[PDB]
This record gives structure tokens, C-alpha cells and sequence, in this order.
């Protein structure tokens, strides 16, 4: 709708600061600088290889839309996520505990807080026994 | 007890669908069950046997019928486990699935026959005989493992098929008159055949000297070149199993999967999907919403690039690639320490 | 002279038991007496060769009796070099064990042969056939290499099991009218597995220019397919040895072995099994009674674990761990090394 | 449109001249039609199907010849997308290449026979047979692995042969009198050559006691040995395009290569070819004539050097000489450091 | 003209003696002159063909004759570019190796025969074809790769003949009454040892349901059991030349190599061997008796003890203690810049 | 019985310094640093995983006194001496010399005194031949 | 001919500098530096390694003129230049974009000028449609 | 002979320094300085290794005389000089060029004299044509 095309050329304009049209590198290191994570210049580099297609270093308005108009149903992460899970599925049956789940994501890699880790076990499964399956982890929402 | 319920649910599907370590006892007594049906079947081809193995046969049908019709209803009830297929309509679509409908054919087809047409019953053993593969997984290793060695298995083929032809030829050049094996050039490339893959059945054989002589000087070589194909194909096998062993043991990609799942839990809890997330946006505004939402995204997105850039770490990659970057590493960090000493020395 | 005897006793137990060396002739010898013995009795199956070959097989199996009831009564002797199998108890504890019994009551049935019996003659020779074994080495090896290489076995079997169907039904079709080998489906199936396994006993053979352009066209496959398992079983034993041989080139577990001897004694030491223990302790007291053993029992569980960690050497962990390593400590290296240069400016 | 001319050209020149792909498939049709061809000639030898199997064959060989005639023309007009093969004279060069001259003398000869010459039919047919190569390459593929495991496949054959020969003669021995199969020590040889090789017609078998004996004992040995130079030779094979395999995944050698076409090109442009290169030469100029033309050689012969040697990274050459390269610099990192420190402690 | 006498005496020692590329040419036709011989002899064996075959090997028998005596001889002279071999005892001891004691015995054993000895005609064959090898290569490399695969190679033999037994005892059960063919368990054990090895003559198959159903079921599983030796021991073969190509391509041993020569020359320079040795006693004071020898004898010691520690270089071992040597020189240089920058800041 | 359930709680009382009902990683460290050997991080860590079960980062009495209660059979650790043994055998007959012993047993790891050494093969080796058998040693100290 | 002879004894004459009647390590150095860019010791002996042949460690006038009187065709390089090619053949099809071409050639190792890229691309390409084939460039080149 | 044996013990006797009636490490590294090159404790200790077989850790008389006593004969090394001289026989048909013998000599490890090397080659080729056989060099002598 028209609303959401409009909040998403806001969001463009948040993110652009100087206004030439597109977005640079140091605006996106300017902003996530501002959030609290310090940019790296490989982790800008690994940003406009994601993002850019058409080779010219910078990031547009078109290309945004884009890239967060898809989502779960359209991403086709579904076996993505399948191996993720798969690679910490140490018996290979399909089911961890929810104290492996919280140390997991509270521990390696991008850290999260308990609560959100919580609010994830809980999604994941709709009994809530702590037992979950990936199959349906990633099929009820992320397929 | 719906607990109870998805747990038997999953456990059947399991056991039926993909099998892991015991569940494969199940399908072999299947297995079994219809191949016990196929050797009746050959039994009842003979006059003597037809009465005897036609009574088991019947038996038989019968039993297999109810056992796959029974496999048949429960695995698409246990398909619920995959969330893809729950419902109505996830039921309905797996039942699309065209092997699901071979299978339902089958047994609508062995019921009719059950209620001239024993060469159709043959033909539908025959088909539920493929359907135990169910995915291709025969054919594709035997199809991956050929087109490696292509070259090698088409240079194997070739000249053996020059070493019979031209044994073939010259055997029969040598027996052409004085053996009535020999009559024709079919018969001796027949016999070649035969003699080359070491069948032998001895139909035709050389019964001169000269046949004889040729016969000896070019079995070492075709004999050798006939089997060929086997060695090759079988030592590919290993070396591939051997080889899927290495890498299935250099997995090692823990890190970027807990990466990838914290990044689509975040985006889920930043997507605008559930208007009850709050707790993400709490930790996020105590960090310091839809540039949050698209740097989460794209958090997401370079979590499931990495994922697939090192998604596939092999048994020689691996080491060479570390070695590599742990070599340039080392020469940056000597670089840098005598940069370094140099600032020091000019103190 | 109890040196002696314990002497001569351990290289009993070590020629008749587990050998290494030499050892193994003693075993061979008695392998070809009880497999001569064998050769005899179907000698004796024979009416032809029934007197000689019946009169030279009583004598030898005299001779075999007498070797085994001497090997078994000297094996339970020599067992006193087992600490486990010492005295009264060891030895009927050791005479518990399945082969051991097996051993005397073939002894036992054979005494009361020679004290329509010729069937258990032959029937107790194939089981002293499988006596030798005593510990399904050569089934444990077999089933090991088959489980590993299980997937392409299944491979091979399966779409060679197909091939054989398909080209007994089309050369069944070729030829079930004028030629009397292929008289019914059977006998095509029967020809069939002759032929792809390249027995060829000739029996029976196409001999229709379809049936024997057909058998000409699926031959090559068939064979090939057939021999498919032999060799993946015969490449999969070759690598197996040959990485064997590399792991046990590098076992490289001195240290931990080390470690493991010398703190399973100093918890011994501590442990009060005996009292007459005090140079140990003096060795604590002069270092710095309840309170050191936990801790000296906690060394001995950790050097333990540590052996149990290292006691996984393999050809290819061992080399990537230790880069794995040498890359983490290389990185706390060099942050260090910053450190330290960025205090050494400091100043 | 001279783009799609030249466009169209090399396409028909890749998929006629070396196929990488799905070309592969106009080949196998044109296989397929020379071996038809082949079969109805043998089907034309047996009386009874001469007539068919004589009038298919018209038919396929006007159709293969026109399809060989119109594949040379093609052929030789795309020989164009090679700049060595243009105009008359590279067109003129192309066809004296030995296996375009055979072609066409195939295709001539075809025509004249179409124009006691089913012989020569024939013998053109397994000439064309052999002229699917055009390189050799299963002939040096077979030939480059045989002579790899040459002292094992002689040791194969030759420790067969002695097997041969001494069970043979044994044999003879043993039915010589009671077994008209055996009469002379040729039959024997015959025997023994079948049997091992496991051919077994079954024209000759021992049926004496001894006979019998000698030969089961002997046939477990020579059976092996016969079939050790297929086995090793397709274990060969397999070891090779593994090691293939790995190599081209680590090949490595972009950076000499781009190196390589950077000097080539410059060279070029110091190079008097052209009187229009003067962009290099002002590049040149700026950096600051036959001078800076030698220096350019010299850059391109380092560069093809250095090409040369990193031309052969193999699988198990490559880290070696990186650690020894690692380790070198590790010494002499580690004796740089010591020196400076000490300099350092010296002020 | 010494230099060209001892060039040629070298050139002809080299292509007798072990030869390395188109010298075993020569050894080849020299094959094929004995194996010809071998042939008609056999040949001489047939009744019809003993006038013809003998004229031909009368002659061929002169040929090989006087061809092996002048190689003798010619031998016998090369024999002195070996300095051991020189003069009349060098050359005398040369003729008392066996092999050469052998081959002079052959050669008057045949010159005695040409001047019912047709025996002893076939026995000088076999004889001197034995005599080609005349190091026993082709025998301690089968061995070798026997030893090294001999539990695999007894775990196929013993499963197979169990699976022989079995199957051979179930199909005479099957077929004793019925068939002809198994009359005693003897045939039906001739029966299965010619069907498991698949040599398959047709002289006994089973005819009935029972016989044919047990044999289908136990053929799968024997021929592959019978087939796997042939499979394991080419496996090893090829794995043992790969291993064999690998470690030639890392020899890395021109250090110590050369190292022991230096240490090799200035021991026999420092000994008392020659009066003349002056000039390295006059290099060993300049870098300022017998301690200098004793120094130099030492030298030369531990020259030979590194030489042999790295004469043993292997492909995965050079690697796995390369690494280990760096990483605990890694270790050592951390602690030792720990120390010096630790040292720095103490000032 | 209760005299040895006592000296066990004695033992705990002492190994425990602030009394919090349970051993901390502190107190093992101190304790053994009083012993007179250096602890470490590491070593503390692994001692802790070879005490817990539950995960806890504790030492619980019941534990303690299970754990030291057994016998050398209790802990099945038969085939690991057995096989300490076998990488030191080195020509794999089952022979050793008792110079070799000493040397080993006194210069590697967790190092002893000659007189431990000696008492140790003395009783390994009942005949006091100075051919000590790996078996008998393990049989009648672990079996 | 003689003109060309003697335009390369001047040549020689001017790699000369000490005047021994040959072409020392340091003469070369001193050019290469002239020319600017710094020389190596390790490079200066790849350098008499490649020409010199007789091992003398210096260039004389004859191995010069050998040296630098085989073209593209009498180099011989047929098969270096076409593998270097092939390496760079990421698809194998035989066709190479010139984008692609610019990126590697003048961005790393003998770096180029954009010039100097553009006219190899015109050059190589008679078509000039931005796609380069290697065999027939350097078959026209060195064939 | 008593003049030999007389000689030896001499020679014992200047290698013995505190006159233990033995021959030490510390012996052995001043010797070595008299003679001008720098010993290492790794190069003594290998020097223990290879001359002492008792394991005391000295050198004893006897065992010099009985060492000395040794020729080329009594070692037992013709198949060790003959893979020596065979690594640097590339091609291995049994020749090696006499300048690369004298670079070889002179630039690797125990390096002599260019003099030295020209003997070496005299002496081991009969012939003296620059062409060497190994096979003849290590069967005259060290046979």
C-alpha cells in the first residue's frame, strides 16, 4: 500500500545524510555506529556486495524495497535454516532441549537477551514441552 | 494427550519416512513381504508348482495389500508432523506427491486385480519393486559415480569393444570352415561376448589351432579389459565413501549456523508478522524501528550468505584454505611488528 | 624354579592365545590337520575311496583328538598367567567362557564317536571349521566394512537385481517359444542370474537373434553390476588397511599413557588398600592425609580423561586440531604482542 | 551479419570439434548410427536375415554418408573460429591433419563401394569405429595407467602364467590316461588358460580324484591371479581421477596467469608490430625506446618462468612447499625480532 | 681406446643388468625368444603337429642357446665396471652367485640335450622362464602386499569357503536324489567350488526347485566372497603404487645426502689409508693427527645417523612433524618475547 | 559404615572455606595452592566437569562421598591402564624393562620419587624379576 | 639487418655502464631504478637466469640479440599465453567479457593504464563487441 | 700393533682434560673450540648418543680403540653412501658432472675446500674425464 511505500522512503531518507540519492558506506557505518555496533570496512564491503546488484557501490531506493519486501514464504531458507539447525543436531533425531536453545543463543554468535531467547523457544513450539522439531520450526512460519 | 499423540506421530512418520537406524528393520521385512510375493509369482510361471504357489499367492496378496494400504493411511495421517503438510490441504497436497500416487495406483490396481491378468500383477511387482528407492538415491550415486569416471569407464568400453571385435574376426577367420560353432560372423562375435565377459557357456568355443592360439593371446587382454569397468566403478565407490567420511567428520560449521539462527529469530521478532514482539524491540531500544527492521534483515540475510559460502567444507579445501590465510596473516603481522620496532627505534 | 615356569607358561599362553609371530605357524599346522581331516571325510562320502579314505581318517582323527584335548588342558594351564584366570576360580571362570566350551564338548562328542554318526563326524568338522576364529575377527571385519560401504551395496545389488529381471523378461519374450531352455519365467530368471554373475554354466543360452541381441545389449551392464560388490568390498578393505596403517603410525599417546600410569598409582598410594604405603606419603608430607587423596584421586580422573580425549588419533583429526590450534593461540599471540607494544609506547 | 556468422561458426565448431557439454549428444547420435550400421552388417553375414538386414543397410549408409560428408564440410568451413585455420591456406592446412584425411578417405571409399566389397564394407566400418577418438585419448589414458602399475600388472601375469603352466602340467598328470579331454599337454594349457581366466567352457575339466584335487587347490590361487590386472587397473583409474580431481580444484594459478597476459600485452606493445602502439609507449614515457623493449621481454620471460613453475600445484606438493616456506619465515621472523630487541637493550 | 672400452663395458653391464628404459627392450625380445620355444614345444606335444613343430624348435633351441651363452659371456665381462666384480676372482665371484650358477647350468643342461629327454626339454623352459626374474621382484612384492592385507584377504577366504560349504551341502541335500550330478558330497563340493569361483563348466548345476533356490541364494553372496582376494590385493597394489609415487616425488634428501659424502671424503682423508693424504690435513690445521681424525671420525658419525633418520621420509609423517617442530617453536618464541619485552619494561 | 561417613565429612568441612554447603573453584585453588601445587583456570575447569553432574559449577557432599567410595573396579578404568601400557610397549610381546620404568615413570607428567618408583614396580611385579607384566598388574590393581 | 644491429649494440651500450664488454646485475638494477621502479637482488638473478644460459652472471651482446630476435611466433609460448587464458575461463565455453578483463589486469600484478587495457581489448576483438576469445587472440598474436 | 694402541691412548689422553679416565661433554666442546668450531650441547649430546652404547654418559677408552679399529669395512655402510651419492644422481643412470660435484662439496653442510673437492673427484674417478661413478667411487673404497 501507499503508506508503506511512503515509511519505506522515509526509511530511505533516514538513511541517506548527505541526500545524493543513494547510500554510502559511512552512512550505514554513521547509523550503525549510532545503534551501538561499530562497522568494520569488511563488513561495509560484505554490505554493498549483498545489497547492490548492478555494480556501482552504493545503495538505492529501489534496491531497499527489494530486499525487505520478501519475506520467510519467499526467501527459500527453508532448507537453509534446516541445516542450520541440522549442523547443532548432534543425534541427528530432530530435537534439542531448551537449555542447549538458550545457551546457544545467548552465547555463540549474535547474542540476544533471555527474554527474546524465551519469547523464540515459545514460538518454536506451540506444546511448549522443550522438546522442539526443526521441521515445523522452520515450516509453520518460515515456509 | 495431544503430547502423546504428536509424539507417536512424529515416531511413525519417522520410522515410514525417512529411516535412520533401526526403523530400516521395518522396511526390510516389506521388502521381504514383497519380494516373498515376487518368488511365488516365478513359481506360479511353472505348470507343476501353479497350484501350491497360486494358494500362497492369494494369501500373500492379500496381506501385502492390507499392510500397504495400512502404511499408506497412516503415513499420510503422520505427515502432520511437517508443518508443510497439516491439515486438509497440507494432507491432500502430500498425497499429490507422485509417488504417493504411484503407490496409491498400485493399490487400487492389485485390489481390482483382486476382485490373464497375472502378467499385470507381475508388472505391478515389478513397480513397487522401483518404489522402494523412493527418492532416486540408487540411481543418482550410480549416476554421480559413472559421470566421474566417464572418461575412464568410456576408454574401458571402447577397447574392449576393439579387442572383441577383432578377436571375434580373427577367431573366426581360424574356425570359419572346420566349425560349425563359427559359421557366420554373428556367431563368433557371440562368442566372443561370451568368452570376453568371461561367461562362457560354451555353446561356442575354438576348436583349431590357429582359433585356439588367437583365442588364448586375446582373452588375457580382453578379459581384463571387460572387467575393467567393475574395478573402476567399485574403487570409485570406496574412494567416495572414504572420502564422505573425511567430510562428514569436517563439518565445522557450528558458528555460522547459531549466527544465521540468532539473526532469523531476530528478524522475526523485528518483523511486523506478530504484533505481541516486544521483547526484541526492548533489547534493541536499550542498545542504542524500520531502520532497526532493515539492518536486522539484512543481518539475517549476510548470516544465510555465510552460511552458504562455507556451507560446504571438504577434506583438502579446508586445510589449505586455513593454511593460506593463516600464512598471509603471518606475513601482515611480521610487517607490522617491524613497523612497529622501526616507530619505536625513531623514540 | 618358578621363573621357569611362569616363563614357559606365559609363552604358552602367548602361542596358543593371542599370537603375534611365529606363533601363528603352530596354528596353521593345526588348521591343516583338522582341515585334512575335513578333505578325508568327504573322501570318505565317496564308496569308491570309502575303505582307504576311512581307514586314514581314523587315525587322524585319534591324532586330532589327542592335539586338542593336550592344546585345551595346556591352554587352561597356561591361563595362570592371567591374573584374572588364576587358581581354582580363574581356571573354571576361564573354562566359562563360550569357546572354551565349545572346544570341550567337541572334544567330549568326538571321544564318544569314536567310542549313521558320520553326519555329526562332518557336522563337528566344520564347527571346529569356525573354532579357530574365537573372536569373530574375520565377521567383525566383514560386517564393519560392509555398514561403511552399505549405501553403495545396496546400490550395486539393487539395480543389478533390476537389470537381471529386466533382461530375463525381454529374453523370456525372445525366446519363450522356439527354444526349450526358456521354457517358462523361471528358467529365463534362472539363465538370468547365470549369465549377469558370469557363472554361465550354458545350460541354457539364448539362441534367437532377439534373445541373443538382447542378452548382447544388457550383458554388459549386468556383468559389470554384479561385479560391482566385490570390488567396493575389496577397495573399502584395501583403504581401510591402508589408513590403519597411517593411524597406527601415529598414535602418539605416550604422554597421556604416561600420565594416566603415574596418577593410577599415586591414587593407589593414597587409597588405604594397603597399609604397609608411606614412602608415598612421606613424598606428599615433604612436598607441601584424607584431603590429598580426593586431590591425587582427582588427578588420576583428569589424566584419565585426558588419555580418553587423545585416544582418538586419527590420520586426518590430529593434523587439522593442531592447526585449529595453532591458529587460536597464533591470534592470542599477536593480540597480546599489541598489547604489549602499545604499553612498551605508553611509557 | 557477419557477428552471427562468426557466432554460428564457433558454436558448430565447439559442438562438432572438442564438445564440452551437451554436444557430447550430437556425437552419441552419430556413434549410434556408424553402430547401427556395424550391426546390420553383421546382421547381413547370417543367410537368412540377408535380405532386410542388406536393404536397411543401403539406406543407413546413404544416410551416414551424407551425414559424414555434410560433417566434413562443416567441419572444415568452421575450422575458421581457429586463426590459424583461415582462408584457403588454413582451410587447405586443416584437412592434412591425419584423421581429417582419413575421414575423407573413409567417405570416398564409402562412396566407390556404393558406386565381394561387403568386406571392405565392413573393414571401412570399424575404421570409422576407431576414428571417434581423433586424439588418442583412451589409448594414452590406458597406456599412461598401465605403465604406472606396470611393474604390478607384471607381477600379476607373470605369477599367473607360473600358476598357469604348473597346474596345467599337474593336472595333465593327474588325466592323461583316464580323460580324453587331457590328451595332450596343448589340452591341458587349453584347460588351465579357460579355467583360470574363469571363462570355463566346460569342453575340458578334470574328472579324476586327483584331477579334481589339483585343480580346486590351484583354482583359488590362479582365478586371483588372473583377475589382479583388472582389479589393479581399474583401482588405477580410480586413484587417478580422484587425484584429477583434487588437482584441478586446486589449481591456483590465476595470479601468474593474469601476470602473464599483463606482460604479454605490454611486450607486444613494446614490440615494433605495429607502428599505431603508442598509448603503452606514452604509459612508458610517464613512468620515468629498444631499452624499454628489451626490459618488457625481460618482465614477460620472468612472468612465463614463474607461470611455468606454479603450473604444477598438485595435491600433496602445494602445502609442503607452503610450510616449508611458512616455517622458513617463522625462523627467520623469530631471529629478526631477537636481533632488534637486542638492539633495542643496547641503547 | 680404455675410455670407449669401459664406456661400451658400462653401456652393455647396464642394459644385462638392471635395466631402465629401452634396455628392457632387449630383455623383452629375449622373452619372447624363450616363450616362443615354450610354445612350440607345446605344439610338439600334438601328434599332428610334432614334425613341423619340432623342425622349428630344433632351430629356435640352437638360436636361444647360443644367444644366452654369448649374454653370459658378454655378462661375465660387463661385470668389471662393478669394482667388486673386477679381474679374475672379482669376475670368478660374480659366476658364483646362484642365479648366474643357474643360468650356466641351464645353458650346458640344454647344450647336453642337443648333443625321451623332451621332459627335461619343457623342464629347461619352465626353468629358465623362472630365470627372468632373477631378483625375485615380481615374488616380494606380491608377498609384501599379501602380508600387509593378510587378515582381509583371510577374512574373504574363510567366509567363502564357509559359504562354500554351506551352500554346496544344502544343494546336495536339495539335489541327491534327483540329479544325477550330485551323487556324494564330493561332487556337490566340486559343484560349488566351480560355481562360487564362477568358473562355471556346466558339468554339474542343480536341476531342481530346491537346488536352484539355494543356489540363487548363496551365489550372490560366494561369488562376491570368492571375487573379493582379486579386489583387495589390486587395490593395495594400486594404493602401494600411489603411496610409492608420492614418496619418490618427496625424497627431500639432498641435505643429508650430501652432508654424509663431505663427512664420508674428509674421514677417508683423515685416515691412514693413503701416505699422499696431506692437502686436507693442511685444510683441517689452516681452520685452527689423530684427533683431528678422531674429530673427524665423529663428524662423519653423526653425519650418517641424520642421514639415516631422514632416510625414512614418508608422505604424511614429513608433514605431521614439520608441524610440530613449528608450533613448538611458535610456543618457544611467544614465552621468549614475553620474557624480552618483560625484560624491556624492567629497565 | 559411620566412622568413614565421618571422616568424609570432616574432609568435605575442610575442603569447604566460606561453608556455603559446597566446594567453589576458590577454595580448590587455595586448598591445592597449600598443597604446594600451582592450579590452573583450566585444570580448575576440568576438575569441576569431572565433579558435576547436574551443572551446577559446584561440588556437592553426596557426590564426594559416592565418588570416593568405589574401588579401583568402580571406575572400569581396566582397559585404560591397559592401554597406557600398550603405547610404552613397544615391541608388544608384554615385557619392560624396570630402568625404562623408573625413567618414565619419574620424567613425565606428574613426576615421582625413586622410592615410589621402585614400589610400584615391586608390586606390579610379584616375582621381582624386573620383567613386569602389563596384565597381572592391571588384574589384581584394577580387577 | 645492419641498421637493426646496430641500433641494439647501442642498446647493449646503454645497459652498459662499467664498460666490460658485458651487462653486470648492478647495470640492470641501475635501468630498472632509471625507469623507476626499485629492483630486487633475488629479481636481478631471476633476470640473468632467464637470459644468461652459459652461467657466467653477466649478458653479453650475442645473448641479447638472441634473446630479443624471437617474436610472438618463435617464442614458442603458445601454450603459456593459451593456459593463461584458460585460467581465467571461469564458464570454459572460450569467451571472456572485457569488464572482466579490466578488473584482473589493472588492479593487480604487471597492473596496466586503461589505455593500455582498452587497445588490447580492440586489438584482440576484430569484432570489437566487448567479448574476447583467447585462441583466436593469440593465435593471431603468437600464432 | 703396541704402537697404534700407545698412539690411541695418547690421543685418549689429550682428549681427557680433568683425567677421569674417561672422555666428557666438556671435553668434547673445548676440543672442538681448540679446533675452531663452536660445539652445541645438542651436538654434544648426540655425540654421547652415537659413540657411548652403555649409556653412562662419557666416552671410555676401550670403546675409542675398539671404534677405531674400524675401517670402511667393519661399518657396514656401502648402501648407505650409495643412496647418498644416488639423491643427487637425477637422472640415475650412475653419472654426475664434476662441477656440480664442486658445488655440491663446498656449499652444503660440512663444506670443504674447492682443493678438497678436486681431490675427492681425482680420487674417486679413476678415469679422471669429469664424469664420476658412484657405484665404482663407494665399491673401491668403502667396500
Amino acid at each position: 500500500t501507499e503508506e508503506q511505500i511512503a515509511e519505506f522512503k522515509e526509511a530511505f531518507s533516514l538513511f541517506d545524510k548527505d541526500g545524493d540519492g543513494t547510500i554510502t558506506t559511512k552512512e550505514l557505518g554513521t547509523v550503525m555506529r549510532s545503534l551501538g555496533q561499530n562497522p568494520t570496512e569488511a563488513e561495509l564491503q560484505d554490505m554493498i556486495n549483498e545489497v547492490d546488484a548492478d555494480g556501482n557501490g552504493t545503495i538505492d531506493f529501489p534496491e531497499f524495497l527489494t530486499m525487505m519486501a520478501r519475506k520467510m514464504k519467499d526467501t527459500d531458507s527453508e532448507e537453509e535454516i534446516r541445516e542450520a539447525f541440522r549442523v547443532f543436531d548432534k543425534d541427528g533425531n530432530g530435537y534439542i532441549s531448551a537449555a542447549e536453545l538458550r545457551h546457544v543463543m545467548t552465547n555463540l554468535g549474535e547474542k540476544l537477551t533471555d527474554e527474546e531467547v524465551d519469547e523464540m523457544i515459545r514460538e518454536a513450539d506451540i506444546d511448549g514441552d522443550g522438546q522442539v522439531n526443526y521441521e515445523e520450526f522452520v515450516q509453520m512460519m518460515t515456509a | 494427550r495431544n503430547a502423546f499423540y504428536r509424539k507417536l506421530q512424529n515416531f511413525l512418520y519417522n520410522v515410514l519416512e525417512r529411516p535412520r537406524g533401526w526403523a530400516f528393520i521395518y522396511h526390510a521385512y516389506v521388502f521381504l513381504l514383497v519380494f516373498s510375493c515376487l518368488v511365488l509369482s516365478v513359481f506360479s510361471t511353472i505348470k507343476e508348482y501353479e497350484k501350491s504357489s497360486e494358494g500362497a499367492l492369494y494369501i500373500l496378496e492379500i496381506v501385502t495389500i492390507v499392510v500397504f494400504g495400512v502404511e499408506y493411511f497412516v503415513r499420510i495421517w503422520a505427515a502432520g508432523c511437517c508443518c508443510r503438510y497439516r491439515g486438509w490441504r497440507g494432507r491432500l497436497k502430500f498425497a499429490r506427491k507422485p509417488f504417493c500416487v504411484i503407490d496409491i495406483m498400485v493399490l487400487i490396481a492389485s485390489i481390482a486385480v483382486l476382485a490373464s491378468a497375472l502378467r499385470s500383477l507381475r508388472f505391478l511387482q515389478i513397480l513397487r519393486m522401483i518404489r522402494m528407492d523412493r527418492r532416486g538415491g540408487t540411481w543418482k550415486l550410480l549416476g554421480s559415480v559413472v559421470y566421474a569416471h566417464s572418461k575412464e569407464l568410456v576408454t574401458a568400453w571402447y577397447i574392449g569393444f576393439l579387442c572383441l571385435i577383432l578377436a571375434s574376426f580373427l577367431v573366426y577367420l581360424a574356425e570359419k570352415g572346420e566349425n560349425d560353432h563359427f559359421d557366420t560372423y554373428a556367431d563368433a562375435l557371440w562368442w566372443g561376448l561370451i568368452t570376453l565377459t568371461t561367461i562362457g557357456y560354451g555353446d561356442k568355443y575354438p576348436q583349431t589351432w590357429n582359433g585356439r592360439l588367437l583365442a588364448a593371446t586375446f582373452t588375457l587382454i580382453g578379459v581384463s579389459f571387460f572387467a575393467l569397468p567393475a574395478g573402476i566403478l567399485g574403487s570409485g565407490f570406496a574412494l567416495k565413501v572414504q572420502e564422505q567420511h573425511r567430510q562428514k567428520h569436517f563439518e565445522k560449521r557450528r558458528n555460522p549456523a547459531a549466527g544465521l539462527i540468532q539473526s532469523a529469530w531476530r528478524f522475526y521478532a523485528t518483523n511486523l508478522s506478530r504484533t505481541d514482539l516486544h521483547s526484541t524491540w526492548q533489547y534493541y531500544e536499550r542498545t542504542v524501528k524500520v531502520s532497526i527492521r532493515a539492518v536486522c534483515v539484512m543481518r539475517f540475510l549476510v548470516s544465510k550468505r555465510k552460511f552458504k559460502e562455507s556451507l560446504r567444507p571438504y577434506d583438502v579445501m579446508d586445510v589449505i584454505e586455513q593454511y593460506s590465510a593463516g600464512h598471509l596473516d603471518m606475513l601482515s603481522r611480521i610487517k607490522s611488528l617491524q613497523s612497529r620496532v622501526d616507530q619505536i627505534v625513531g623514540r
